């Protein structure tokens, strides 16, 4: 979802 | 015996197997670094197998682990070098298939070689009996990594200046048919096509060196061809001559005899190999040449959604290689194509910046570091009577190649590449005036509209209005909007 | 012979009201526009002459369709262009150039054919205009 | 008008689309000839499609043929150049899958050139729209063209010479960890291995030059310990130096310096790509020079059933371009590999003429025309306990290499070779005897009776005893008995 | 005449001469990123000089500028290539002594070269009639621009091997 | 070489220091040795950058040259770096 | 079946 | 082109392709690997290449004992003349 973009820095 | 005195007795280094996610290779709460390379893939596991253990498998056999424990990891920083899986997400709308995603240590690969990334990335992982099938989706290159490879040795800005030719795409068509002609009857052609207003020609992916015509003749005759074709127009015109072979030093004979007879163009295939490829782009930077890349051989994995690599990783590798032009699809034409992956393709060899978008299959936010862009290329049974649809779907910077599509016109090869010319300045003047030409009504009619004024491309339209390739895909998307 | 160099030689000469929505288009991207103008239209002939600087934040054709009449009756018999530039990162290259003015008359060109080594013939392109008559008076 | 009155109105040549199989490339009543090249295909037609035109469509694709009629054909012997599908039969146990034949002019190709083979065999068919999927499963080729090729540069039959080595299958071992080790802990395993019985060490197929190693640095510490070996044990021994590279030029330097430190062998890896293949196989001809394959990358395409290409088929392209030695499974190991689908691909690279043998996937009857032998290799998750199997399925001409099942001995490496050498001689000593060593019961029971007097080997048995890797296979046979 | 229709109105590219540090080469509000390289220099103005321009001026003339305004800027992505003097502090005990730090953008250097590096940072500025004294105290090189250049041939490990 | 006698000789140097393309780097000397320069030169800080690699400056360069020379009826030329 | 090697001569 | 040694037949042959020469000539007495030399060369270099058979006739022309031209014909074709 939207975490995939917070989760790689 | 000293040797049994001095067995290893620590948990993690004494003799015997554990599951890789005990090793060290698995890492929920794992932070990424700016320098790491990441990859994602999409993985089926075995009847019984835990998907966890599968990610953790990818990743310690693509980085520095076997089947058992070894007690040689401790004359390393065995830590730092350990790849690490770190998020598993179940496929939408499917059962047994998942999303991995993986970093690599930068200190793991060689600087500038295509074959040592490739070495750890695809070496074995795909062979492993634990796992039904594997497909690479996407990576994430760092800056840091990209700065050690060349990029595009003359690149979309300085090959438009090198011609002279700005804001509209540009045109050309291969010679047909494929194998059996002559160099002479192979220069005629050349000379009659670009003569009707073709940018450039191409010989075949299967045209080397062969019994009816070895390769010094064709050269000769074409670059004669060539310079009649630009003194009779007024414009700078090019063949793209294939100087594919069986060995490297085969390679640079043919590479510095185009050069010498004063071609602005040579083309490759995607058989020869990774190293073959990266030294023609070293060499097309040192000599002042234009290189095109054919993909010969690509769909034999990139074509099932199951198992292979995605064609945007191969993107990727190409543009750090340092190509000048690659082919990248139609949509309409008789090759495969889905439109929202074809969009992902373009921008990925066009931008300066990628940002997420799912729906295009964008996984990775990745800058280029000032890298050069590729230009695609669009070719495989497209017609002028889908001027319309062609300006719509793949933009203004594109090769656009008719083969049968010039050399089929009944009224001669001249005619054929004028109704290709025509047809593509009404639809861009149309469209900078601003009008809906994708529409399925007003796109035919502005083509309709330009013939009432050119005889050759009322023929052509007549003769293959009715002509399409509608066929459900096989490589789609997992996200909507 | 017609030149076939620019993006709309293979269409009939454009109107003025053509013109004017081609450059509409152009500052409506916020590009920068400009004017040339030559008597040797050799395909190698990179630098054109520069009629004034480039109208960077003009945002009306009307500037730049004034300046294009001025050259009309001001140069000498020969060719005119409009060129359009992008200085955005990534590009920072012309993105658009088209003919807007032609002679009553262009010869062409023919090749001479110097010959070297083995089968090697080393081609020279000759235009018709620039070998009969000094620049000014070519046309 | 001239062009309207010299319009073609002849049936076969009027502009226009036709079907492929009316334009002259389907022949059932076609009769093949000596010196033709073959390829067997199993295509998959989309819903709706015709078998045969399918089957039409890629023998044209990949010979002379383009989507509509072009004039041009009457400029050559077109009957001549255009390859015939001749066969075409459904899959047994399947519905919508069927086998094609196709025969290809020999003047179609150049001569010893594998780039040019593949790029009319596999250029674009893989892709075509009217298909779903599709698979190259054999190919025969012809005496004549065999001819125009090297053949492995020392072959099986030279190398046991070259090492003094008659009657058993070669022993070797993979260095470990696969990343992290210095040049000089690199040459301290590879002294240790060989001193304990291992005719061979290697390096991983991901270790080139990195930031913890630098080549030159290992290539000189590795021939120290390999001389100190020789000398200790009165054998020759030696170690595969990766001379992989990312341009040819950086390959060629490699390979110059092993051969001046007086290397008796060097590897390289499939990543690298046909042309600089070609290229290292012409070299080391030249320098006496022997020359491993590794296959990375390989099961991409090679894994599926029903799209890619089948490993019998790479296995006849490296035979031809001259390579040494290449991997081929193990059938008990953690990778990929059925038993029949195995034993077909060790006999296309041992033996001197191929017959009909549908359970083995062998459709083409093909001699080598005395092309030299190409010795295979096992590799991947084995160990000492399973050698009754190895011996059985295997054979006497192939490479058994064990990495962690050497390193992870808990009495150190030399141990760990010591056990693998006594297993492998006490069972093709008891085979020469006429005895059941297959039976599960047998086998086991003479490694236990060797184990009562070498205590390594005791120790090894014990740890592994209960270790295998079983799972369904993905790659089967479609025939039986 | 046209050349005389045609010239540049606009307060930034008309002619004539204006400070450093009103041509953009001065931003306190500047964001580092982590692929600049960035310079430490101590400098003594001049008599009547102001510090804030001093930074500038070397910041402009170690990168794109010169003394007067040139319209050819406009033919380029000039805002991305221009240095830009980011603070600028007293020497502690020190009267007529300042440290300031500039950052440089990746692009402008040529890759694995030490000959273009220093070309940059200390091709002239250290002849500039307004400043009395200069000094280049120290350096921070990114590491994206450390992996274009080889290292020690050896290095302390392998030489006591 | 020159021909000149007499009087000092005459040269610039082309700005912006750096950020242009080869053919508007050519664009600028063709420029300056029309109106009559004898010499213009590359900045000492330009040698071969992303933005422009150096093979590409050294033809556009000799293209405005030989323009500028054969419009005036004077030897001309630029300092390539 | 055993047409395949009366096929291919 | 015809010479006593190898080196100086490629001296000859270089010269004449910097002059532009279509054509260059051979003769039988200069022996098989000189011959095989020179055909590949010409290939390599885009000349035509023509064979004088001085010395044939002393083997090929008695119907008792020697070689029949037709055998001469088959190898020449194989070598590489025009
Ligand atoms: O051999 C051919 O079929 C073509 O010349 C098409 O010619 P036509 O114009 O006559 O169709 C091109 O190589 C294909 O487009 C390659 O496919 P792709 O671009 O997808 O790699
Ligand atoms: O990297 C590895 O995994 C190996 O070194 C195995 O080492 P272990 O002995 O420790 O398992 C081999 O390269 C694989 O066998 C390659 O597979 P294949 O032979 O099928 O190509």
């Amino acid at each position: 979802a939207a975490e995939w973009g917070s989760m790689n820095q | 015996s000293v040797s049994e005195r001095t067995r290893i007795k620590s948990d993690r280094y004494e003799s015997g197997v554990i599951p890789y996610a005990k090793m060290g290779y698995w890492d929920a709460a794992y932070a990424v670094k700016n320098t790491d390379v990441l990859a994602l893939f999409r993985i089926t596991p075995q009847p019984g197998v835990d998907p966890v253990e599968a990610a953790a498998a990818v990743a310690g056999e693509s980085s520095t682990a076997t089947w058992t424990v070894v007690w040689t990891d401790l004359l390393t920083a065995c830590d730092r070098y350990r790849a690490k899986a770190y998020r598993v997400d179940p496929v939408p709308n499917t059962t047994d298939q998942y999303f991995a995603f993986i970093a690599y240590e930068c200190d793991l690969f060689e600087e500038g070689s295509l074959a040592n990334l490739t070495a750890s990335i695809i070496g074995n992982v795909f062979g492993f009996k634990a796992v039904s099938a594997l497909r690479l989706e996407d990576m994430r290159i760092p800056h840091s990594y990209l700065k050690t490879f060349q990029g595009p040795a003359t690149g979309v800005i300085v090959e438009r200046e090198r011609l002279n030719k700005y804001g509209i795409p540009l045109l050309g068509a291969t010679v047909k048919p494929k194998l059996g002609l002559s160099g002479k009857n192979y220069g005629r052609v050349v000379y009659e096509g670009l003569k009707g207003g073709l940018d450039f020609l191409k010989d075949d992916e299967n045209i080397n060196s062969q019994p009816f015509m070895r390769w010094r003749e064709r050269f000769l005759y074409c670059m004669e061809g060539i310079n009649r074709a630009s003194a009779a127009t007024g414009e700078t015109k090019g063949s793209y001559l294939n100087i594919t072979a069986g060995t490297m030093e085969e390679v640079y004979k043919r590479a510095e005899y185009a050069k010498t007879v004063g071609s602005i163009v040579v083309m490759i295939d995607l058989v020869m190999g990774y190293t073959a490829i990266q030294s023609a782009a070293i060499w097309a930077r040192d000599n002042d040449l234009i290189l095109h890349l054919h993909r010969a051989g690509n769909s034999t994995y990139a074509r099932q959604k199951n198992h292979g690599i995605n064609f945007r990783v191969i993107c990727k590798w190409m543009r750090m290689c340092g190509v000048d032009h690659i082919h990248a699809g139609t949509v309409v034409g008789k090759l495969e194509g889905d439109p929202l992956m074809i969009k992902g393709f373009y921008d990925t060899l066009l931008l300066t910046h990628l940002n997420v978008n799912l729906p295009y299959g964008i996984f990775f936010e990745m800058t280029w570091a000032s890298l050069r862009k590729c230009m695609p290329v669009a070719s495989g049974g497209i017609h002028c009577g889908q001027m319309h649809q062609l300006v719509h779907y793949l933009g203004d910077d594109v090769v656009l190649q008719f083969g049968g599509g010039t050399i089929g016109h009944p009224d001669g090869i001249q005619a054929g590449a004028t109704a290709n010319r025509v047809a593509l300045e009404a639809m861009i003047l149309a469209r900078n005036e601003g009008a809906d030409y994708f529409n399925s009504d007003i796109g035919p009619q502005i083509l309709r509209n330009a013939a009432k004024t050119c005889g050759p491309l009322q023929t052509a339209l007549d003769l293959w209005k009715d002509i399409s390739f509608n066929y459900t895909s096989t490589d789609t998307s997992d996200f909507s909007v | 012979m017609r030149l076939t160099q620019g993006c709309f030689s293979f269409l009939p000469d454009l109107t003025d009201q053509q013109i004017e929505k081609q450059i509409a288009y152009c500052i409506t991207k916020g590009w920068a526009m400009n004017v040339e103008w030559t008597d040797d239209p050799h395909p190698r002939n990179s630098y054109w002459e520069l009629w004034g600087l480039p109208l960077f934040d003009v945002k009306d054709p009307a500037s730049v369709m004034f300046e294009l009449r001025e050259a009309r009756k001001s140069c000498a018999a020969g060719y005119i262009r409009i060129n359009a530039f992008n200085a955005a990162y990534g590009t920072e290259s012309c993105v658009m150039s088209f003919i807007v003015n032609r002679p009553s008359n262009e010869p062409g060109f023919y090749l001479e054919r110097q010959e070297l080594e083995g089968r090697r013939i080393a081609y020279t392109t000759k235009s018709y205009s620039v070998q009969a008559n000094p620049e000014g008076g070519r046309y």
